[PDB]
């Protein structure tokens, strides 16, 4: 076999940093390395390969480089965008070697996610209501800066939700939030965010 | 004229039709190494330990066929339609030591400009028809796209026995060599 | 562009049958591969088929697949004995040694009783005054709830015309009942306007979810509805507070 | 174990008939300064070409015209990469451990059973043996000690 092996399972850095993802495949006649791009559940978009002749190769904000005699190869996003995020594969295949010229072996996945530069963070935590039953409720904490992560509800009837960017696109602004509902009698709101950690200034309204 | 220190055949395919005849052999200074047996999908080692660290993929051989097969179809109506110019063999005939009546030696043919690759090389004792410890090679390449090609026969070389090389191809209608020197 | 797979989401009554079609959109890219992903995400290579009438058997940890290359331009996988999902990308290429280009893949989700499928429910959460005030900004919420198996997409729309700005929704759907390895789900997704954009009655905003569920035809004896694919939605107008 | 590599074979879309197909890699010192030819062959016409040293699919008669764009449009980078993802790795990682570290010493003067071919008309034997005929007798051959004679 070839087996091609990602060091490193998550990636977090935020807007230009450069994110660097490592492999490492064994079969030393490997010579054509794609890496390849997954987002949010759809389907993996190829994005740039090397050959073994050349040991790197750049193109646009990417560059990918190999030691064939490391049996190494690395890709590296380069000034990021929260666009960038997603889960990448690195890929080998010998394209010399007939029993598998055709097929690719790959990695296990990279998740990067890169995160928002908030520099206008107003963090604050508003309350709202449902229209076809006015009573139902749901918390959600908005506009902080992306160096705050929400906590995992451990209470298995609160529901809260992952941190999760938003891009408005009409306007150059972009706003994290994560949100809390639960419906059982007490819950309530400027509890809900607890677990989580969040910033001394946090802003809070009364209902 | 193309030189430098050594030279390596790690392609080498031919395929023609009709009857659709193909093979795959890498050689090493006019040397062959193996050849891909189409058939039972394996690689044939020249010398049997020459592949015992060594590997080769199979499926490379078949492939390069089959891009052959594909690139005949497409080359056949692309010359009008051109058939081979066929061309008469070339046989030679020697052996392995010098010669030493009661200990084993080895008979070689050579046959020279064969194309298009199909042939019988056979041997004759006495005109006798010998078929045992006859070995054949793959059919070698020749800077100019003919082939050449080598079968070998193992005997007791006793005096009283003559030695006779039978090549039956189309150009040409048999022609047996003899010896010589 | 290059390839149309087909379907894109289907259940397993366990083991059981099912299969898929994967169509070449264009033939410079004539080899034509298959893959899956299992459940951790992780690509293994399955079949490579090149020329039509070419067909073969894998048997892997767990699944069992016959693929065969049909015509110049059609893929086949059959699935079966199939024991934990996974997703099938048809992939297509130029040549060996060149990149394989994906397709849009087919999600396999096993499934061990009809009786545990269930659509969402939906609601829309209409934007505290607060946010508006303090921000100058207006977010709405929707709410995908009680849905099994997790087989949704959701869509926000100003106006019957699908929107895109200001959105995000959560990558995974949350288990309503983490413990038991059947939960059914959640989901939750945001769409931020301008305060002055909502502060506008004329607007309708809704957002859908198309809950890809069972088939019209599939075997069902129950007083709930019949779990079957479908849309819901829920929707709410503007206001001057 | 090591792994024999090949170049491969390029398609094109779209009385006794011959296809060809050669995959020349040449070699000085090894290592140092290597060549690459793939010729793609009609009958004994060479209609189709790819050296190392243009880095591209030429052709080289008539009938390498509806070929040579199609081959760089679709083979190109692959095939220039051939150079050193299958000559060279051939060189090193196995010609040398076999086809070259081993050697065999010989046996009106006439010589057998020895490789490699250089000594001091020549037959090529195609057995990995060789032999000559030139017209005390001292035969110098790199195999050796003490260059055998009688
Ligand atoms: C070799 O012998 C076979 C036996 O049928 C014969 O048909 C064939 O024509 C001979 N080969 C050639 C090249 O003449």
């Amino acid at each position: 076999m070839e087996k091609v092996e990602q060091h490193e399972s998550t990636l977090s850095v935020r807007e230009g940093d450069s994110a660097v993802i490592n492999c490492t495949y064994t079969d030393t006649a490997s010579s054509y390395f794609p890496w390849y791009k997954q987002e949010a559940g759809k389907g993996l978009h190829f994005v740039i390969d090397i050959r073994s002749n050349v040991d790197r190769k750049q193109s646009q904000r990417l560059i990918v480089l190999l030691d064939k005699k490391a049996k190494r190869f690395s890709l590296h996003i380069t000034a990021t965008q929260p666009e960038d995020s997603a889960i990448y594969f690195c890929a080998a295949s010998p394209s010399n070697s007939g029993g598998s010229n055709y097929k690719l072996t790959f990695g296990k996945g990279t998740l990067l996610t890169v995160t928002p530069n908030i520099q206008n963070p107003d963090p604050a935590v508003y309350q709202l209501r449902d229209s076809k039953s006015s009573d139902k409720s749901v918390c959600l904490f908005t506009d902080f800066d992306s160096q705050t992560n929400v906590s995992q509800s451990k209470d298995s009837d609160v529901y809260i939700t992952d941190k999760c960017v938003l891009d408005m696109r009409s306007m150059d602004f972009k706003s994290n939030s994560a949100v809390a509902w639960s419906n059982k009698s007490d819950f309530a709101c400027a509890n809900a965010f607890n677990n989580s950690i969040i910033p001394e200034d946090t802003f809070f309204p009364s209902p | 004229d193309i030189e430098a220190d050594h030279v390596g055949f790690y392609g080498t395919t031919v395929y023609q039709s009709p009857g659709d005849i193909g093979q795959y052999t890498h050689e090493f200074d006019g040397d062959e190494l193996f050849y891909v047996d189409l058939d039972k999908k394996k690689t044939v080692w020249r010398l049997p330990e020459f592949g015992q660290l060594i590997l080769f993929e199979p499926q490379g051989g078949l492939q390069c066929i089959a891009a052959e097969k594909h690139n005949l179809g497409i080359l056949t109506k692309r010359s009008n339609f051109t058939p081979a110019t066929n061309e008469a063999p070339q046989a030679t005939v020697f052996p392995k030591s010098p010669v030493l009546l009661g200990q084993p030696n080895t008979l070689i043919c050579f046959v020279d400009n064969i194309f298009p690759p199909v042939i019988n090389i056979t041997w004759l004792r006495n005109s006798k028809s010998v078929t045992d410890g006859v070995y054949e090679t793959s059919f070698l390449v020749n800077r100019d796209h003919s082939f050449h090609k080598l079968s070998y026969l193992t005997f007791i070389p006793s005096d009283d026995d003559i030695y006779d090389c039978k090549v039956e191809h189309w150009g040409l209608e048999p022609v047996l060599k003899h010896w010589e020197p | 562009t290059l390839l149309e797979q087909n379907p894109r989401w289907r259940l397993v009554p366990r083991g059981q049958a099912v299969n898929l079609r994967c169509i070449l959109k264009n033939s410079q890219y004539p080899w034509m591969s298959w893959y899956q992903q299992d459940l951790q995400k992780q690509l293994q290579w399955l079949f490579t088929l090149r020329s039509p009438g070419d067909a073969e058997v894998k048997s892997l940890p767990g699944a069992d697949y016959l693929a065969t290359r049909v015509t110049d331009t059609e893929l086949r996988l059959q699935v079966a004995n199939m024991s934990q999902g996974r997703t099938l990308y048809c992939t297509c290429s130029a040549g060996l040694g060149y990149e394989q280009y994906f397709g849009p893949g087919t999600r396999l989700t096993v499934l061990e009783d009809l009786k545990n499928v269930f659509p969402p429910e939906v609601a829309v959460f209409e934007p505290s005054e607060a946010e508006i005030s303090h921000t100058q900004k207006a977010t709405l919420v929707c709410l995908a709830t009680g849905f099994y198996p997790d087989h949704v997409e959701l869509s926000w729309w100003v106006n019957g015309k699908e929107v895109h700005s200001g959105v995000c929704t959560d990558p995974q759907p949350l288990k309503e009942q983490p413990a038991l390895n059947d939960s059914r789900y959640c989901l939750s997704s945001r769409l931020r306007v301008s305060a002055t954009f909502w502060q506008n009655p004329r607007n309708h905003f809704r957002c859908q979810v198309q809950f890809y569920g069972l088939s019209e035809n599939d075997e069902w004896t129950q007083d709930r509805a019949k779990p079957v694919t479908q849309i819901v939605s829920a929707e709410a107008w503007g206001r001057a507070d | 174990l090591v792994e024999r590599l090949y170049l491969v074979c390029g398609e094109e879309g779209a009385r006794h008939f011959v296809h060809q197909f050669k995959g020349e890699c040449y070699f000085t010192n090894g290592t140092q300064r290597i060549r690459l030819v793939t010729r793609y062959i009609y009958n004994r016409e060479e209609y189709l070409r790819f050296d190392s040293d243009v880095g591209e699919y030429r052709a080289v008669t008539e009938l390498g015209r509806h070929s040579a764009e199609y081959y760089n449009k679709q083979y190109l980078e692959r095939t220039r990469a051939e150079l050193d993802t299958a000559c060279r790795h051939n060189y090193e990682e196995t010609e040398v451990p076999t086809s070259l570290r081993r050697l065999e010493q010989p046996n009106v003067c006439s010589v057998t059973d020895f490789y490699p071919a250089k000594i001091k008309q020549l037959i090529r034997n195609g057995d990995w043996t060789f032999q000559v005929l030139v017209m005390t007798c001292h035969v110098e051959h790199p195999s050796l000690k003490s260059p055998i004679t009688v």
